[PDB]
Formats: structure tokens, C-alpha cells, sequence
């Protein structure tokens, strides 16, 4: 026949007979998006795929053209977004608005851009001196033939010491089942506590994978080299970091339920000393006193944990991808065999169309023993209204 | 989402003798009118309204398939038992969108006629885009229950 | 998300000879009318009521044999027999929905004869878009339930 | 985003006989015109008018036949019964738009004409795009509102 | 995920002559009442009921023979040997999901006739839609050992 | 995840003659029930069974020929010889699922019967959806041993 | 990710009249049952057994030369030849999982008959999902060693 | 992934007279015989052995010419030539494995034949597959290179 | 992203007796050569210049009359008719490139000739790809207006 | 990303009587083998050979064009005219890789021969796979740049 061999075609991954089939144009909506996203033309695939989603085509194209429209969305939104976030790091957080634009500049080329002000509330700071951050993220994304080539440039402005960062991340497709991704950091922001966030920069080596090793199990591990510095380009220690996670999933919708449980361990060689321009006597912005080297940074951390994560799409996420409404209910327990202490964390989020083709997201995020917190615990709050370019 | 035309016409006799002639199936689901037809009887039954049903003829002939030629072989009908009233109407949307939402859309329109003279008397229109979890027939019998709701009975 | 109909009749009486006439499938799904059927005879059951079915007389070409000739003739016998109550009705969903939730969607119409004038003593409709991890037969069973239960009988 | 045409003609007269004559469906979708057609009855009977509506003689072949002719064959029923006015009009755009917002978009022209001259004494057109979670009914609703609450009626 | 309906009848003897005729295959899947036959032998021969099987009756063209013609020529045969009772039931749903997940649904009719006179003694229902990790088979099996488990017999 | 069903009959002798007779497939993969019966003579040979295999015998249209039928040639073969015991049974499931993991479904059931008679001595069913990294074979396998482990021989 | 059954029989001598006779295909592949005779063949010889190979010969026409025929003819060249031991099978499964890099899953059965009587003396079955990375021959060539490794020969 | 079988027989003697017959290709690659072939003799000159090759005949009807009746026509060939070994073998997988790698799979079985009787003196076969970054003539010619390294020659 | 040739001829006077003969379609679209005559005419008015237009031939063989003998024949006509420049030209491209930004491609070259001699006075091409948000009309008024703005009309 | 085959041969005389013959079309590309022509021609004019032509043949059916014997033909002409070298060559390779940033792969082998003879006096390959954003026609042009430009003249 014809339309077997167009099947046999797009399952075995011919390339050469696929492009032909696509010259020719000898396959049915679907069918094109499908090769399109097989030669690893996406944003092609985005646009012959919403170009399609009519009433002029056949039952089963247009779900599989809606199924296919909803899975690229969620790999590369394009939209705006609007919203404010709170997150605790336990005894410091960081509030303000923020601005997340994304759009495929190009068929083969994705840009986001995620601008956002805020001003950090923490005891153990001189939130004075560290005035209003203005960020800029601006992360130029290139398709390849077997993955992906991002680079991005993230800037901090602040009165304290501006920050300016670049990063280079390259992600390979090895089969259909393994995945590794190589990447170099340079002066970047930090999350590994709150006074490494709001004073520290972070130059990093890093290597990933991910590993299918079933249809619902996958395994995802990461290697890195970090090394820690003040914004002022002062160190504050260099360390290696590995983390491994197992996902199984149970249901992959309606709602998607999936399991994870994973690893995650820290060893940094610390300085002797924090720096002395970075305390607060010394016309500094660490205003707690004593500032032990462990504090910005931990010279061993670990944890493994156990999580379930139930959701319909993803609240927050710059494209909806569900039917009128979204929402995430997460939960994990830690144990932090550092630390002696359990973690425990539920993430809620609820995501609800408003005007149409937009999504106005609440989010909720608690924490209980957050990495550098100290004992006190975490959190997040976020509200988010996210608007999608397309028909 | 919902749209409604509000009629400016007389009220109509309650306890009187109402029938049923088919709905004409403008819309490009196929079966619709009569799908329309049985929740439109059971939302005018909710109403305390209990027309009489045009009784159906065989089919042996593609040229049978006309609505408004059966919808005028049901009007003789109800002129030759003296029916009061007649409601008929037409199914305008009928079918699931094919965006993300995929949500119910229905529109219906329903006119209620003399028989003997033909005028029409009644003549609102109806259409909803209802929830994407909810059913074609719910919102179709949502769409119906405001339509036949709005009919001002006493 | 589901919608019913609420009759506003009289009760009817258990404690009667209650037939079971087919139903018509206006939804476009193959032999959903038998299903229908099926699952109504459990339903009733449940509630004290075991409706007397109807007899074959073996039917030629499906496809072209009118489902609503077959359903007069399922009367016919019912007036032959001296029964007193007639429950039928029509399907007019039967599917999982094609959107990104693939959720069972079923729509029925419940109908009460009086098997020799053929009056409509009884008449609603239930509309049921379920759980995406719900069955397509028992978002079935529930509506038929629910007509079913909502049913007044004495 | 909508956009309506503002004659700049004198008003018509309520109180007058009118007539109502198929509308010509340019949009290439199918039974758009009725689908207005009824939809417009439905819109005028909310205005306070009750047009006499053109009686539907069978024609030949349903798949070759102009829509231009059988206005104007209505237009010369309209003439014989002494109508003051007749409402007839077009359909430009009815259809969902491409894409994943399932986005109904309808245009829609009314024409007022003078059976006995057949001269244009009211022309208007309306558009309607951007409601991606209302319905094509429902936008058609909206449209032929704002055509006909335009049309200053005294 | 699952729903079955509960009868109102009075309990059966374990210790009687059962049979055990054709199971209708309402669903679309092939030779889904022969598995449910099957499958349901297996689960009543864990409750204590050894049924005795209907004789392979001998056909050239399958096709001509309904299955519910079947089910008559089966019946006759229980009514020949005097068999007290006959389980009897009906497919109505055999397919996975057309999602990702691919979950079993099943829905199984269940009915228990007297096969001198022909009257339903029991009626049940019974539909599932179980975990993504579960066959076709194990699902049905758990909705006939429910349906079988709920006969009380004596 | 697996189902199996508990007999609860009386044990069957292991020293006897034993037969087999091929199984019935009822599921829609081809030559399913070979591969069944080849698995099963396997498993039984764990447990001390050695059935004498019944004669391959010619034939034309594999296609026209009836599982059944051949099922009952082979149980009068068996009748023809001292065979105590015949074990048979029937695969319901034997495919890999559709979904994103496209797990094994292996459904099988598993009798024995009496030559002379025909009469079932014992019916037990299972149904295994395996892990993902298995493979068909091997959970038609687990399923059979389940089965023939739970024919417990005194 | 394989599964394999332990027989409980008597050893078989290695020194003695060994043949190897076709394997039946049942799985889907075509050709599978050469591929796993000529592995055999290879796994045998390791273990120091070297059978006698049937005599081939081209069919006159696929369809009716069967699988069990041909087995049935090199049986009887067996029987002719008056050897000790004939080692065969049959192939289940000789398949990679659907997909993309789908791991390879291989079933095979393994029996040895007496010759003469024609009783199965040994039969064993395995099974094995492999690695993404491991190729179908490659996973055969396990399953086929640990199934004759497990064979007792002394 | 690679796997090898290890002959326990006697080396044999590279100074006697060596051929080389066509290989049996079952896979489902065309002209994978020759290919192995064409390598096998590359490989074999590598280690010292140098066959003579079988000579070809005209095509003439070579559909119903078998892969195992064309290679006893090179047997008798190798026996009138008084060759004391033959080299033969066959192809179980000649092809790239479904996925996004390109990955080769080879499966390849050696024997060596002695044309004055037939019997079998060396029998191995080898697998290879999980290298992503090599072609499948690569992979071929290393699972030969193995297996005739593996030929103890004295 | 354009590209416009400078034609080095000299100033032709604005004030004469122009016409305007069909363009060549060399584009691939059809009736794009007809697109670009209407804007052009528009162009070319904006700028003074008001050309005879080419008398409409009754083509009887459309494909026949290739676009250069149609603009040969407006040649002739424009001789007969005395005119003293003739503009044409030609569409090299008139596509939209699609993918995802759906930007439009607008090709063209223009010429002015001597009617008379049929020599070329004024040759020139311009190309121009747009923004992803512009229409392909748009596209080619911008390129034919900085064509005939090129002109250097006295 | 190229590879070139560097000749050991001595260098020809630049003033002489050369030729070009046509280049043989081996890719499967439609007409590569002019378009190779066209550029080497333009490529040997840099060089300073100015090769004639030879001249076109009337051609009749162009699926049956063989290209040796045309080549051998046009190196008859250039035995006929007394050419001392005749410029030829092949067309390995002339097409896009497939996929996201599909470079141009060209691969050309340039031969020149001496028509007295027949004798090939210089035969050099080379091969390109160029930029991802590189035109098939520049990855030509360089590559037999490269080749000409090694073509050692004196
Ligand atoms: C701690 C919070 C636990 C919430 C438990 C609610 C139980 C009911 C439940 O989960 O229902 C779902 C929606 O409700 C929800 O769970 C929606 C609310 C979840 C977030 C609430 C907190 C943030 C505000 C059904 O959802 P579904 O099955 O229709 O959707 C899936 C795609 N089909
Ligand atoms: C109605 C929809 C729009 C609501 C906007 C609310 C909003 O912007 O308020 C923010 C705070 O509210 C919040 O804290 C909102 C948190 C929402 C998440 C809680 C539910 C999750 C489940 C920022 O208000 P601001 O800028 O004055 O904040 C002070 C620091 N700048
Ligand atoms: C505790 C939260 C309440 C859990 C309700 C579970 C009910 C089971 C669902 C069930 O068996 O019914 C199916 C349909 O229901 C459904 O499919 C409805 C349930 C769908 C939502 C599943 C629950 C998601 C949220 C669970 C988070 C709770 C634990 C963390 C606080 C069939
Ligand atoms: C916290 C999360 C930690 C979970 C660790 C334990 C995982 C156990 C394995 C679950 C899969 C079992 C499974 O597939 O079994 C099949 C039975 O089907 C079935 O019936 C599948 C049942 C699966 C139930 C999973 C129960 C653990 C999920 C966590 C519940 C939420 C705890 C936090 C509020 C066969």
C-alpha cells in the first residue's frame, strides 16, 4: 500500500523518507506535524500543526494536531506573562513583580525573556544597602538536529554591585530512551541559600542526563563543579554537586499522578573566612552577626527523599495546556541525613482561563526545612496571568 | 457562555392542545434535530406542557429527507386535530469545538405557530458554549430549559 | 458535570405490568440502544420494577429497517398483550469525548407509554460527562440510575 | 475585535407589513444562510417585528441552485402581498477559526428593501472575531443584535 | 473506578441445575461475549456453581445467525433439559482507553432466567475503568467476580 | 498486577492419564492459542504432568475451521482413549497494551475436563498486566504457572 | 528480564543418536523458527551435543505445507533414521517491542521427543526481554543456552 | 551488547583445502548472504584460510529456488571438488534497530562443514548491536572477525 | 530584508499616451501576474500616470494563449492604438514562505517599452521578503511603488 | 568537513586543443551532471582553459538516456575534431543532507583523457559536505575549484 508505507516511515525514523513524503506532500495534517517534529523543525511543527486544528480535516486529525499543538506548548511556550512571587529561603525572601515573554523568533530559534524587579526582607541582611534588584534574562534557544543549544544572558542591577552573567548550555539526544546535556555557568544567580541568592555568583561546570528506562520510569542524574563567589569577586568556596532522581509514573493524566524519589548530595571546600567587605561593619550588606563561612554556603549537604505529584497541566506555566483549568498538588518528604532532620513540602497551585486562550495562576508552596534555612522554614507564593501567542 | 434573544410577544395558554412537529436540523450533525426534539420534550414536561407527537411516516425514498417537507406534512397534521399550539423550531449548533477547551457548543432556536393559520407566535433563539467538562446533551438540555423558560405560560 | 430533567407528573404505580420497548439510537454509536437497554433492565430491577421484554420477530436488513418502525411494532405487541406501562426512550450520547481529557459522555432520554392510547405519562433526560477515569458503561449506569431513581413511583 | 458599517439613511417604520427573504451565503460553510435566517426571525421578534415569512416551495436539485434566484422568486412573493419592507441580507464569514482558541468568527450584511421598486433603503454589515470562549451561534447572535438595534426603527 | 447495580430479588439455590447460554455482545469488540463466558465460568465455579454449558450448536455462515437468535436456540436447549436456572448477560463495553494511559474498561450485564416461561429472575450491572497497570482480562474478571459475588446464593 | 480465580472443587489425581487438547482463542492475536498451549505444556512439566498431546490432523481453510469444532474433535479423541483428565482452556488476552508503556496483557483460562462426560472438573482464570521490561512470553508464562500451581494434586 | 521453567524429569544421555527437527514458528516473525534452529544449533554444540540435521526440502506451496506437517515429516525421517533423542521447539515471540529502541523480547520452547513413541521426554520454555542496546539473535542466544543448560545431560 | 557461543570440537587444519558455499539469509534484509559473504572472505583471508568460491549459475527461476537447496547444490559442488572443509553459515539479523541512534544489529552463525558426509565440524554464532556510532558493515565484519578468531586452527 | 536594480536610462516624460499590457507569471501562484496589473494601475495613478488599459480578449483556449503571446498581442494592440510608452512587467515570486512566521515574498520586474520599435526604455526588478505580520498585498504595493518611484517621470 | 585524492601523475600542457565531454550523472539527482558542467566550465575558465564545447545531440526519450554511451560518444567527436585533452568526469554526490541543518554534500570525480587512445591522463575525487548555510551550487563550484586548482598545468 501507500499509507503503510508512510506509517512504516514515521515510526522507523527515516529520515530521507520522510522528507520526501514532506516535499511530495503525500501526508494528512498529523502526519506533517509529526514528520516536521521527527526532522526537527519545531516551530514549523507548532505552526502547520494550529494551522490545521479546523473543522476542514477529519475526526482523529484533530485530536492528534491538538495533542501534538498542546505537547510543543508545553516544551516552548509562547506568551506573556504577568505576576508577583514570594519565596521564603527560610528567614530571608525575595518579593516583586515579574515579566516572562517568550516567542520562536524564526522557525529554528526561541527566545525567552524574563524581566522582574523585588527587593529582599531578611533579618540576617541590610536590605538597605541591597536596594531594589532589577533582573533581565534574556536565553536564546537553538534547535539541532539531535537536541538543542541555549545560551543565556541573566543581569542583576542593584546599588550594592551589579551582577552580569552568561551561560551555555548543550543538550544531546543520544536515542529515543538517554538524554546528556553539558553546560558552563559564568557569574550566575545561586539558590543554594538565601545569602548566597542575595550576595553570591556562581561559576559552574555541569553534566546531566536523562535516562528512559521504561515507558514510566525515568532516571535523571547531574554532575557539577561550582565555584562561589560575592558579587564583588571575592570566593567563597568551590564544591562539587551530584543529584540523582527515579520518576515512575502512575497515571500520565486525567489527572497525571507520578512518583519520584531521588538523592541529592553537596561537598564544597569553603575559605577560610568570609570576605570582609561582604559584613556589615565593614560597609557590607551581611548583617548577621558572626558570619560563619557555613552559613552562605554548606560544606555538606544531603537528602533523599520520597515525592507524589498530582496536576492537571501546569499552573503558572506561560501556556496553558489543559481544558479551562489547571491545578498542582505536590508533596514530598526529605531526609536530611546531614542535617538530622526530616523535610517535608507540599507545592499547591490552580490555574483558571479567564478572557480565553489565557490562564490566571495561583500558586503555594511550603517548605519545611529549606537547604540553608537554619531551621526555619520556606515557602512560596505566586500569582501569575499568562496570555499565549498563537490562533 | 450563553446568548439569548428575549421575545416581546403574548403570553400563551398553559392548558391548551400543544403539539410536536420535528426540528429542522440546520446544523451538520447528523441526528440532531432528533435529539433535540426528545430533550426538548422532556424540558416542556418539566414545564407541565405535554404536547402530542406528530406520528412518523416510513422512509423508502432519499427524497424523504427534507425537513421542512416533513416539518409542512407535520403542520397539516396538526391542522386536520385542531391543535392549539405547535412548537417546532431548529437545531443551528450542535457539536464539541476543536480547540484546547473542546468545549459543548449548542444553538437551538424555537418558534411555537398556530396551526390553522401558520403565523408564527413565539420566536427565541438560544446558543452556549458550556464547560469542557460537560456533556453536548447537558448543555444542549441547559440551552433548551432557558429557551422553553423563558416562554412566558399562564 | 451532569443535568437531569425533574417531571412534574404524577406518581406512577410499581405494582403494574410494565413492558420494555427497544430504544432508539440517535447518538452515532453502533448498538447503543441495546446497551441502553441492557442497563436499564438492571437499573429498574434495583428499584422493584422487572419490565416484561419484547419479543423478537426477527428483523431483515438492520441498516435500512427504521429504528422507530421497530419501536411501533414493540408497541404493538405491548397492546396485544394488555400491558400497562411501556418504558422506553432514546439514546442520544454515547461516546468518549475526543478532547484532551477523553472523559465518557452519555445522554438518555426515559419515557413512560400507556400502551394503547400511547400517551406520555412520564419523560426526562440525563446528561453525564464523567471522570476521565470512568467507563463509558458506568456514566451509563449512572444517568439511567438517576432517571431511574428520580421516577415516581407508588 | 468587531466592526459595524453606520448608514447614514432615514428611519424605517415599525408599524408596517414586513416581509423576511432568504439570506445569501457567501461563507463558504454550509445551511449558514438558514442558520442566520432563523436566528435573525428570532432577533427581529425581540425588536417588536413580525415579518411575514416566504412560503418554501420545493426546487430540483439541491446541490446546483442559486441562492440570487430563489431571492428573487421571494422577492416577487413579497411584491404580490403588498409588504411595506423585507428583510433579507448575506452571510460573509461563519466559521471557527484555525487554531487552538476554537475562535467563531461570523460577518453578516442586512439589506432592507422595497419589494415594489426592489431599491435598497438600508444596508449594513457586521463582523465578529475575537470571543474565543463563546459560541458560532452565539457570535451570530450577537452580530445580527447590533445590525438590527442599529436599524433605528421608529 | 467502578459502579454496579444492586437487585431486589429474592435469593437463589445454589444447589439447583444451572445453565449457562451465549452472552450478547453489544460492545464492539470481537468475540467479547465468549471471553466474558469464559471468564464468568471461571468466577462462578469459584462461588460453588458448576453451570452446564450450552452444545456447540453447528454453523456454516456465522454471520446470518444473530446473536441473540443465538441465545433463543440456546434457551430452547435449557428449556429441553429442565434445567432449574441459566445465567445469561451481555457485553456492553470491552476495549482499553484511546489515551495515554490505556486503561481497561469493561461493563458486563448480568441476568439469571427461568428457562421454562422465559422471566428474568435477576438483573445486574456492573462497569469498570481500573488502573492504567491492568489488563483487559483481570478487569473483567473483577467486575464478573463482583456482579457474581452479589447473587446470595443459597 | 494479576487475577486469578480460586476453584473450589476437589483436588484431581496426578497420577492419571492426562490429555491436552488445544485452547481456544478468543482473543485477536493469531496462532495465540499455540503459543498458550506450547507455555503450558511447560509449566506442567514443572509440576510432574506429562498429557499425551492429541494428533495433528489435516485439514484446508484453517481460517473456515472453527476453534470449537477442533476442540471437540480432540475431547473425542481423548474419549476414544483411558484419558482420566483432559486439560484445556481459552487465551482472552495475549497482547502487548496500547498506551505509552505497551506493557504485556496476558489473560488465559485454564479447565479440566472430564473425556467421557465433558463434564468440567475444574476452571480457574488469570490475567497478568506485567512490568514494562517483560516480555509476552514470559508473562504468559507466570500466568500459566500460576494457574497450574493453583491445580493443587493430591 | 526473562523467566524461565525448571523441569522435573531424568536426565537424558549426551551420548547418544541426537536430531534436530524444525522448530515451529507461532510468534508473528517470519522466519524466527530458522534463526532459533540455527542458534541451536550453535548453543548444542557448545555443550558438546551435535544432532543429526532433517533433510530439507523446498515447498511445493506455502499454504499447504504447515508448520506441524513439516515437523510431522522430519519426525517421521527420525523415526527412520531409529535415533535416540530428537531436540525441537517452538518460537513464541522473536519481536522487538513497539516503537522507538525497543528492547528485544524472544520466547522460545524447547522439547525433546523419543523418536520411536514419540512422547515428549523433555520441555522446557523461556523467555527474555533484553536490553535496548542487546539485539534480538543475542537475546535468542541466551534464552536458548539457559534453556539447554538447564537440559540434564549425563 | 555482544554474545558468542564457544565450540568444545577439535581445531582443524588451515592447510587443507578450504571452500566457501552462499550464506542462508533469514533475515529479512536483501542480499545479507552475499554482503557476509563478501566480509566472511575478507575475514578469513585475514586469519590465512583462502577458499574457493562456489560458482554461480544463471538466474533462470531462482524465486523457487531455496536458500537450503541452492547451498546443497554448492555441497555437491564442494564435494566433486574433493574440498575437505566447507565454510558456511547463515544471517539471523542483518539491519539498523529501530530508534534515534542508527544502531547496527548483526546476528551471524559459522559452520563448517565436511562435504564428504555433511556432518557439522564447527558451529558458533555471534551477535552485536548497542553501537550507535557504527555501520552495520562494521559491526558484520567484527562479529565475523570473532567468529572466525574463535576457529581453533592448528 | 529588499533588493531594487537602478535603471541608468534616461527621464521619461510623464505627460504622454501610456498603456499598460498583462504581466508575465512566472511565479508559480496563479493569477498573480492579474494581482500585480491591478496594483500596479493603482501605483501608477498615485504617481500621474493613467494608462490605457488592454482591451479584454475573448480567449477561447486559456491555456493556449501563453502569457508572452498575450503580451505580444497587447504589443500589437498598442501599436495599432499610437500610444507612446507601454509599462508591463513581470512576477518572479508571490508566495507567502510560511513555516511560522508566514512572511510575504513579492517579486517583480518592470519594463516600459516603445511600442513602436518594441524596444526596451526602462527596465527594472525589485524583490522584496516582509514582515511576518504583513500581507502579501501589501507586499507587492510597497515593491511596485518603489518601482514606478524609480521612474524618473518628468 | 572535505576530502580530496591528490594525483601523482605529471602535469599537463594549459595550451592545447581541449574538449568537454559530459560529465556522467551517478547521484541520483535529476541533471546534476549539467549543472557540473556549467560550474566546472566557469571554474577552468578562472584557470585560463578555455575547453570546447562539444556539441548537443537531438535526443528522444530522456528516461532511456544512457549516459556512458553519450560520454563515449562526445569523446568520438573529440577524436573527430583532433583534441589533444578532453575534460570529463562524474557526479557522486549532489544533494542537501536530511534534516535540521542539512549542509550540501557534493562529490565529483574530474578525469581528463586523451582521445587518440582512450587513456586517462588525470583522474582526481573530491568530496564536500559544506556549511550548514551553504548552497549546493557554491559547494560544487569549491569543490571543483579544488579540483581543477591541484590539476597541475605547465
Ligand atoms: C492539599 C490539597 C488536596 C486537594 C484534594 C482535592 C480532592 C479532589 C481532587 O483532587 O479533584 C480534582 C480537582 O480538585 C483539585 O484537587 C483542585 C484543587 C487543587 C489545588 C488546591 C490548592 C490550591 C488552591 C479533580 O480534577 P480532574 O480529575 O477533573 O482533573 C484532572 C484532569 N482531568
Ligand atoms: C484577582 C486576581 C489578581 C490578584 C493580584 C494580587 C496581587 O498582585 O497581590 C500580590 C500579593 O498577593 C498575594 O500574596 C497573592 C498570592 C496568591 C497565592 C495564594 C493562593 C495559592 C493557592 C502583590 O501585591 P503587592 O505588589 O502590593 O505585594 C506587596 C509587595 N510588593
Ligand atoms: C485526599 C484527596 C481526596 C482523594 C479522592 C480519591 C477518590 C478516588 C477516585 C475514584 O476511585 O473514583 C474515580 C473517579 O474519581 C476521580 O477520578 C476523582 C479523583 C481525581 C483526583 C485525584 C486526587 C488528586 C489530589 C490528591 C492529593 C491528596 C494527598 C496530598 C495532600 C473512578
Ligand atoms: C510518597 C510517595 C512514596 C511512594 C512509595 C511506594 C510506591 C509503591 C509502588 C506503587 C506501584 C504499585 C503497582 O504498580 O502495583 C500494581 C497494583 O496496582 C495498584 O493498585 C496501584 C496502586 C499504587 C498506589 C501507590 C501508593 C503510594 C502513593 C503515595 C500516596 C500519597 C502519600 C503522601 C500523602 C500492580
Amino acid at each position: 500500500g501507500r499509507n503503510e508505507e508512510i506509517q512504516a516511515a514515521l515510526r522507523s525514523q527515516n529520515r530521507a523518507a520522510l522528507q520526501r513524503l514532506l516535499e511530495r506532500g503525500e501526508l494528512d495534517p498529523a502526519q506533517r506535524v509529526e514528520a516536521l517534529v521527527r526532522l526537527g523543525h519545531g516551530g514549523e511543527a507548532l505552526g502547520e500543526a494550529l494551522g490545521a486544528l479546523g473543522d476542514g480535516h477529519s475526526r482523529d486529525n484533530r485530536e492528534q494536531l491538538r495533542r501534538q499543538a498542546a505537547e510543543i506548548l508545553e516544551r516552548t511556550p509562547q506568551g506573556l506573562q504577568l505576576g508577583w512571587n514570594k519565596r521564603d529561603f527560610g528567614g530571608l525572601d525575595f518579593k516583586g513583580p515579574t515579566l516572562r515573554a517568550a516567542r520562536h523568533l524564526g522557525d529554528d530559534w526561541y527566545a525567552d525573556l524574563e524581566l522582574g524587579s523585588g527587593r529582599y526582607h531578611g533579618d540576617a541582611l541590610d536590605s538597605s544597602l541591597l536596594g531594589s534588584e532589577r533582573n533581565a534574562r534574556l536565553t536564546l534557544r537553538r534547535e539541532l538536529a539531535d537536541g538543542f543549544a541555549a545560551a543565556t544572558l541573566d543581569g542583576s542591577w542593584r546599588d550594592d554591585e551589579d551582577r552580569h552573567g552568561l551561560g551555555v548550555l548543550r543538550n544531546w539526544r543520544l536515542s529515543s530512551r538517554d538524554e546528556l546535556e553539558a553546560g558552563l555557568d559564568w557569574h550566575r544567580e545561586t539558590d543554594e541559600t538565601g545569602l548566597m541568592r542575595a550576595l553570591g555568583m556562581r561559576d559552574s561546570l555541569r553534566l546531566g542526563g536523562r535516562h528512559t528506562l521504561s515507558g514510566r520510569d525515568q532516571l535523571s542524574w547531574s554532575l557539577a563543579h561550582n565555584r562561589f563567589s560575592t558579587r564583588q569577586g571575592d570566593d567563597l568556596g568551590n564544591g562539587e554537586a551530584l543529584s540523582l532522581e527515579w520518576a515512575h509514573t502512575l497515571f500520565f493524566d486525567g489527572p497525571a499522578w507520578q512518583l519520584r524519589g531521588g538523592i541529592d548530595y553537596q561537598r564544597n571546600r569553603l575559605e577560610n573566612r568570609v570576605p570582609d567587605d561582604l559584613l556589615a561593619a565593614h560597609g557590607g550588606a551581611l548583617a548577621l552577626d558572626g558570619a560563619r563561612s557555613q552559613d552562605l554556603l554548606q560544606d555538606r549537604y544531603g537528602q533523599v527523599y520520597l515525592g507524589s505529584t498530582w496536576r492537571r497541566g501546569f499552573p503558572g506555566a506561560l501556556n496553558r495546556s489543559r481544558p479551562q483549568y489547571t491545578w498542582i498538588v505536590d508533596t514530598l518528604a526529605g531526609w536530611q541525613w546531614t542535617e538530622k532532620e526530616f523535610n517535608y513540602g507540599i507545592d499547591l497551585g490552580i490555574g483558571m482561563e479567564l478572557l480565553g486562550d489565557d490562564e490566571l495562576a495561583f500558586t503555594f508552596g511550603y517548605q519545611s526545612a529549606p537547604q540553608g534555612g537554619g531551621g526555619d522554614a520556606g515557602g512560596t507564593l505566586g500569582v501569575t496571568y499568562s496570555t499565549r501567542f498563537g490562533r | 457562555c450563553s446568548s439569548f434573544t428575549s421575545e416581546s410577544a403574548t403570553p400563551l395558554a398553559r392548558g391548551a392542545q400543544w403539539g410536536l412537529v420535528p426540528l429542522l436540523n440546520y446544523s451538520q450533525a447528523p441526528q440532531a434535530g432528533e435529539r433535540a426534539e426528545q430533550i426538548l420534550l422532556s424540558v416542556l414536561a418539566e414545564e407541565g406542557v405535554r404536547p402530542r407527537l406528530y406520528p412518523a411516516q416510513p422512509q423508502g425514498d432519499l427524497q424523504l429527507v427534507d425537513d421542512r417537507e416533513r416539518q409542512q406534512r407535520a403542520l397539516d397534521w396538526a391542522r386536520q386535530q385542531k391543535l392549539a399550539y405547535v412548537v417546532t423550531g431548529s437545531v443551528e449548533e450542535w457539536q464539541y469545538k476543536n480547540g484546547l477547551d473542546g468545549e459543548p457548543a449548542v444553538g437551538v432556536s424555537l418558534q411555537v405557530l398556530e396551526p390553522a393559520s401558520g403565523r408564527v407566535l413565539w420566536s427565541t433563539s438560544g446558543a452556549r458554549a458550556g464547560w469542557s467538562r460537560e456533556s453536548l446533551a447537558g448543555a444542549a438540555q441547559k440551552v433548551l430549559r432557558e429557551l422553553v423558560g423563558d416562554l412566558r405560560l399562564e
